[PDB]
């Protein structure tokens, strides 16, 4: 499909930034969008044979390029706060547009408030087990910053699907302050039959986009890189 | 530019919807309806044409002299909720409108509501209170104290037995905290 790198990216107000998207094979027609909570989908260059065909009315700290294998990278100068968006990559052969998944960037003037998230997972209760014949782990991450993870279940080490069902948006663990953790949960339901058997594991993971080696870290506590936290469950006879 | 529906749409399963759009450049090539999901990209939906389109339960209706153009879904699913985009293509960029969000709550077969606890596997205290098995009408109010939190009502889909479920979370580090006072506005669930 479209491949879009990095997907996820921390920086301070001021720095410069690079974003690549790699089309699909055989499309020639690469076109970028920005889409912020507060606008929608604006358009920004669209490029053809290493060309800048139409511009979006964007400032020049917005650069763009193409090469001969259609790929395009893109800069954004001068970072600034209001420039925190998701920038979307298109391709077409040149008239459908497939888009990729997608750049989240986050500007920040502070490195200060990234924090990991806390995991956990609570096992289902013995009264729905006895009433509903069913079974429902609920996953609970806390106080991460900024709001970007992604929470999957894997049982028996293989992710799942079906099932699942996670909160579409991270809820503000103190909405008053303007720069408040998040916090995410997640429900898992299988049968009383899966859950009681003590040989299943259940498993919530939480992939938290953070810093990298890249960045520089000056603070007392560990340098919270983009990580992986998980919480486990086995399944209980009662 | 591209002016549709501020939203969002709130329905029930299985009915029908419309969508509604107006544009500026009446001689744009190409119409089309994209759909987003909330932490996804657009993707195609449909084409629109004069004569309009048709493709299972999605139609579209395209008016160039009256500059509208409609999107009408029947037997709308769980799965149609997200946001839809009327598109315009004049020349090859395509220009979105903002979008109109659309919400299908699911018909609960057999409604069961009750407030579960549910332990934490850590071999500790610490636990959470699950609003599960509640028909869809009922709005799950966000916390009124500041150190309890309340997640916004999630529909669990068990493909496996054709099961649909609500469900919401709350948990609090208040030691006064139980899962008999986490909610408000319930029905009559079997609050255990
Ligand atoms: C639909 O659009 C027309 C004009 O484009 C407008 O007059 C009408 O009020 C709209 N209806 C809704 C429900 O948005």
């Amino acid at each position: 499909g479209v491949t879009q790198t990095p997907r996820y990216l921390i920086k301070t107000r001021g720095q410069q930034v690079t974003l690549s998207c790699s089309p699909i094979s055989g499309h020639r027609s690469v076109s970028w969008y920005q889409q912020t909570p507060g606008q929608g989908l604006q358009f920004l260059f669209e490029y053809f044979s290493e060309t800048q065909r139409n511009k979006g009315n964007f400032p020049g700290r917005f650069s763009g390029r193409q090469f001969s294998n259609s790929r395009s990278e893109m800069n954004v100068s001068t970072l600034e706060l209001g420039d925190s968006a998701l920038y979307l990559c298109a391709s077409s052969r040149m008239d459908t547009q497939y888009f990729g998944p997608g750049t989240r960037l986050t500007v920040l003037e502070d490195l200060k408030n990234v924090f990991p998230p806390e995991v956990a997972v609570f096992e289902p209760s013995k009264a729905e087990i006895s009433r509903t014949q069913k079974a429902t782990l609920v996953c609970l991450a806390t106080g991460f910053y900024p709001p970007h993870v992604e929470l999957s279940w894997w049982v028996n080490g293989k992710e799942v699907h079906d099932g699942v069902c996670t909160d579409p948006q991270p809820l503000k663990e103190q909405p008053a302050l303007n720069d408040s953790r998040y916090a995410l949960s997640s429900r898992l339901r299988v049968s009383a039959t899966f859950w009681q058997d003590p040989r299943n594991h259940f498993r919530c993971q939480v992939q938290f986009y953070g810093l990298s080696e890249n960045d520089e870290w000056t603070q007392d506590r560990a340098k919270p890189v983009t990580q992986i936290v998980s919480a486990e469950a086995w399944g209980r006879a009662d | 530019e591209v002016e549709q529906d501020p939203g969002p749409f709130n329905v029930p399963e299985g009915a029908t919807v419309a969508f509604n759009c107006t544009y500026s450049n009446s001689a744009s090539q190409s119409f089309f309806w994209y759909r987003q999901d909330c932490r996804k990209e657009p993707k195609l939906l449909m084409s629109v044409y004069s004569s309009g389109n048709e493709d299972g339960r999605f139609t579209a209706q395209l008016n160039r002299a009256s500059q509208y153009i409609s999107l009408l879904i029947r037997d709308s699913k769980l799965s149609d909720s997200a946001t839809y985009l009327c598109v315009v293509n004049p020349h090859a960029r395509l220009m979105f409108g903002d979008g109109t969000q659309l919400v299908v709550k699911p018909n609960i077969q057999n409604p069961d509501p009750a407030v579960y606890q549910l332990r934490d596997s850590k071999s500790s205290d610490k636990f959470v209170c699950l609003f599960t098995d509640f028909d869809s009408q009922i709005n799950v109010s966000q916390s009124k104290d500041s150190d309890v939190y309340i997640t916004d009502k999630c529909v669990l889909d068990m493909r496996s037995m054709d099961f649909k479920s609500n469900s919401a979370v709350a948990w609090s580090n208040k030691s006064d905290f139980t899962c008999a006072n986490a909610f408000n506005n319930s029905i009559i669930p079997e609050d255990t």
